[PDB]
């Protein structure tokens, strides 16, 4: 039936752990509680509290002790309750998960998955808004993945916990309840590393994410207004991102924009928009455009601002046009 | 005078009825005490003011400090404000109050309006003060800990006499963070003193890790957090080092006969310091001071938008000043 | 005089000290040591352990104790003994450092100077070759600075220290000593922001910076010989980059190739070239061309495949002038 | 049941080789032979470093010359290939001891095929996922937390096994140290966090997470296993971690590039000898057997031959995703 991001989640999470014992969760609140979003509520009432618990406020204790978990026998899925908050536990993240399968030649692995809000659109600030996906795709070792709909929530979710490689799982916090989509209580999964089409178009190619659909789609509903119709790409996989989609795309179209609110300079999107201009120079009937967060911390008062609007998103489309 | 270190029992010096347990006579002069006693209520109020104005819609966040007036209150009397620096957490909005901050500053922080010194650049319960030496609030937990240890490192090199005082829950005891900074204070000996607002192995006996002492104080006995955190500030003035210090308090809001505002009052009535005439005029005061410090900051204004683009360094870059005129064409 | 980069920088050191009594150098092994490195060597036992403090081996003390010094009154140059170990103190940089200013609303600065040594081609397997760069360039508030020779050590570390803005400088440890060039002994600064010619050219533009600089030097050399005249820019400060310099010279020549021993994706010079594609297309006769650091942790046994190669760079250049 | 936070280390052997225990001492002359001639195999592959670093057949060693008795005590308190060592750079004689081939070390030193970790990382950095020996990350305490999310392992899973995490002093220092140390004692998990440390002491951090410390005698194998042992059997039992402080002195520098009367061996020695354990001609013998151990492992390591170059895109993910295809194929127009 129709159902939240939240609930998506919190049904890929249950049935994973009814599917395998060795399937745990751990985090900051996310037994008793249910999560600061309640995307593991009643998970600990029907599963114990040595599936689900709470852990001490240290993300190097969870991110490492979940490496240590998955090096030995379980499948952690560990909740770090901000995005803002990876960084505490970031040495962990990139010395001991990312490095683990390729230091040790192939003898120890990390099937784990580390799950997070982010994004900003709901007045975050400096530590409740950031997109830090970027230090994790510049770290090699670590897929990476951002959902923007509930269907996609649960299918990637499952598909993260299957996965044996690391997962980071980032979860736009401005859509955890922002709509209720149709999401079969079947199983069910998704591909990671494939790109999600969300709307066919032939005149430009708008490439993003996570946080900013939102304003990507209604922007593509506004040219459509106007005649021009825009192919919208849903990246979801960060690493290793849908290539080919991509590509694909952006040689129909010629043109292109994309779009993220992760900061501008050394960005995922700067890395696609690199790539395409590298490989298909010839394709291009106009420069990649890029609409990302601004190079400042997360602005509280501009929060509104500093995330693409959809007015910000049609003056680069219209650039993109224009050429 | 010395208080015990590692005590099984946290460290009273106020009973129940109003009587002094203390082993040193009490050496506050009536005035202070009814000093103490009157930042309280303003810290309580304050609180009680946060409630409303986000049940109005007027901020976004609050973080509930109902219950910690005792502790919150001492620090800020137990140093000099002004003089000495302050590291503390988002729920000290009563600590800064009681250290001068004015509630124009404090409430623009929480709307966010022109009248925050910080301009409104984080989310509230995010105060800040250069003037009074406020170090502006970070969200994650612990990270303001090793910042606590340099500024304190940086008063002893450069022999100011000043002192670093660092507050923080419980939680944030959990943190590597919490751990690497206090451990290169006590190794440098600096004049750091650190104190955990507990809403309550204990905090006290972490203390041990670093080798330096660890108290366990009635967070809610507004004289014994005064004296513990006052005795650990003169410790490190005098240059023998950091002290840990846990005061341990009751939240009664979300995050009766322990409230320490009945309990001090009492204490100030045994010894002819109180009146329920002089409760009401100091109230009222208060009130009054709100409703001015409200409206200072809501009449303030809007935060402007380019504001976003300012203070990333101390001069705009090139990429920053094309960013700010991207965002113009869409103003 | 005729001075190796170590000997540049110790001598930066040491006249900011002696200039400055607010200048304090702090981290593990910097005192009686003298570093690692020999970075800091006599620095001790002229100034004292007031002014050169040995620290515990915490990075997050020694960045986040930084910061506490200079936003109190110091003007601390702090050592990260390994570009590779920053990320313990990772939350300090991009929490506590690159934020006070912002977040502060201008109350409190960070006149810090955090040095690392960086770089591979030094065996240094996983751990002790890393260029993590972009994830400071990533980060806004931080100012990052990559030098390749021993004039500029000195003038850009002594910039640096004069600078409030908190100052990210990295060191290639494989150029450490690789060579004596002149340094003038007289106080002299250099800007940060502003990139050097290494070479005038105009059949090709080569864009690259730190511990890549020899190959590159080296693959403009057999150009010239083949006929080919490239033009090499080194950028020495990656945030904020020399926008204009680039941009000038891709105009000039046409065709660019960059040159970096750090991770491909969402690399810094994926951030250059995807600006150069969104800005400069119509003057772009090639693909901009990325010749980077492999999207994999550091390789002990391949140390020197890894590291591009003047062969790499020569290959990439040829498909530059022949598209 | 040894005193924690004792003021003087814990020791068990005199000065003279004399028993200093209140039990009587129940390891078996076999096992107690076996211990020292452990110490020994350690100090001679510790001085085989030195000269691969001399002829620069190894780029980098990290000297353990002095860590024998706590390395080997270590390896001999636990169950190798049952319970897992959380090592660091240092622990090649607890790697050793514990039964990893010569033939892998010297693999992993020379980085040859014979390295089970593929020449991935600069020497000193053994891992084994046949004895448990968590292959080792530079960083100084990166290892901690990790040690502990696999004791919680074995404790959800009731495998019954031990962790045991090694670590230097400097370690201490390190905020990952104190957070994963404090989530294992949080969590009751069967955790052993051993410093090896090369002299507040460390044992009394213990109180800051509520777990027994003890300060031992490192130079002393015997205090050191017996110690290691209480500390391991009071985790398997489920009553959980423990920190253990073995004072050591190391003998060589903190590390080489290829540019006393406190020696645990020969106080062993004392030790046997009074006890009729030791001759000089058994540890002439002990010396040629490990001697010849030692080339044959250097000998089938370098034959081995290097790592191909296509190894360095291998192990990143469990397959090569397109974007490292492509940059391998990319290398390979190189090679």
């Amino acid at each position: 039936a129709l159902m939240t991001m939240v609930q998506a989640l919190n049904r890929a999470l249950d049935e994973e752990m009814a599917k395998d014992p060795r399937v745990v969760v751990l985090g900051e609140d996310v037994g008793k509680r249910g999560g600061v979003f309640l995307v593991t509520e009643g998970l600990l009432q029907k599963y114990g509290p040595d599936r689900v618990m709470d852990t001490p406020l240290s993300e190097a204790a969870i991110v490492g002790a979940a490496l240590g978990m998955a090096a030995h026998g379980l499948r952690p899925v560990a909740e770090i309750q901000f995005a803002d908050y990876i960084f505490p536990g970031f040495d962990q993240l990139v010395s001991q998960v990312a490095k683990l399968r390729y230091r040790s030649g192939g003898q120890f692995t990390a099937p784990l998955v580390v799950r997070m809000p982010s994004g900003g659109g709901v007045r975050g600030g400096h530590h409740h808004s950031q997109s830090p996906e970027a230090h994790f795709v510049h770290t090699a070792g670590l897929k990476v993945v951002a959902v923007s709909t509930p269907y996609d929530a649960k299918g990637l979710l499952k598909a993260a916990i299957r996965d044996e490689d690391p997962v980071v799982f980032l979860e736009p916090k401005r859509l955890y309840r922002s709509v209720k989509e149709e999401v079969p209580e079947e199983d069910y999964t998704l591909p990671i590393g494939k790109a999600a089409l969300r709307r066919e178009g032939k005149d430009l190619t708008l490439i993003c994410y996570g946080t900013v659909m939102p304003e990507v789609l209604q922007a593509a509903a506004e040219l459509a207004k106007a005649g021009v119709s825009a192919e919208v790409l849903d990246l979801r996989t960060l690493m290793p991102w849908d290539y080919e989609a991509v590509m694909n795309s952006v040689a129909k179209t010629g043109r292109v924009v994309l779009v993220s609110d992760a900061p501008r300079h050394a960005s995922f999107v700067s890395e696609v928009a690199a790539t395409i201009a590298e490989d298909l120079l010839d394709m291009l009937l106009a420069p990649p455009i890029r609409v990302t967060g601004f190079d400042t911390p997360y602005p509280y008062a501009q929060d509104k601002l500093y995330l693409p609007t959809v007015t910000r998103i049609l003056n680069a489309a219209k650039r993109a046009l224009d050429y | 005078h010395r208080f015990e270190t590692f005590t099984e029992e946290p460290i009273r010096l106020i009973g129940e009825e109003g009587e002094w347990l203390g082993d040193f006579p009490l050496d506050l002069e009536g005035e202070k005490l009814r000093r103490l006693y009157r930042d309280m209520l303003a810290a309580r109020m304050l609180d009680e003011r946060y409630t409303i104005l986000i049940r109005t819609g007027k901020t976004s966040f609050i973080a509930p400090a109902a219950g910690h007036e005792a502790a919150q209150v001492a620090i800020a009397h137990a140093i000099r404000p002004g003089f000495d620096w302050v590291f503390p957490y988002y729920r000290d909005h009563g600590l800064a109050l009681a250290l001068g901050i004015p509630l124009k500053e404090l409430l623009g922080q929480m709307l966010a309006t022109k009248a925050d010194p910080n301009k409104g650049r984080q989310m509230p319960e995010h105060p800040g003060s250069k003037a009074l030496n406020f170090f502006t609030v970070a969200s994650p937990i612990a990270s303001h800990v090793p910042p606590a240890a340099g500024a304190a490192i940086s008063m002893k090199l450069l022999r100011t006499g000043q002192v670093a005082v660092c507050t923080f829950g419980d939680g944030a005891t959990s943190e590597g963070d919490w751990y690497a900074g206090i451990n290169f204070a006590a190794v440098q000996g600096a004049p750091a003193v650190f104190i955990a607002e507990n809403n309550f192995p204990t905090i006290a006996d972490k203390a041990h890790a670093f080798g330096i002492p660890g108290y366990l104080v009635d967070g809610m006995d507004v004289l014994a957090s005064y004296y513990v955190v006052k005795e650990a500030v003169e410790r490190a003035r005098r240059g023998e080092g950091p002290s840990l210090v846990e005061l341990r308090v009751y939240r009664y809001g979300p995050h009766r006969k322990k409230d320490p505002i009945p309990r001090f009052r009492r204490f100030l009535e045994a010894r002819g310091l109180w009146n329920e005439e002089w409760e009401e005029d100091v109230r009222e005061e208060i009130r009054a001071e709100l409703e001015r410090g409200l409206k200072e900051a809501e009449e303030a204004g809007p935060v402007p938008p380019e504001w976003m683009f300012e203070d990333v360094f101390a001069e705009k870059p090139w990429h920053l000043l094309r960013q700010e005129a991207l965002l113009k064409e869409e103003l």
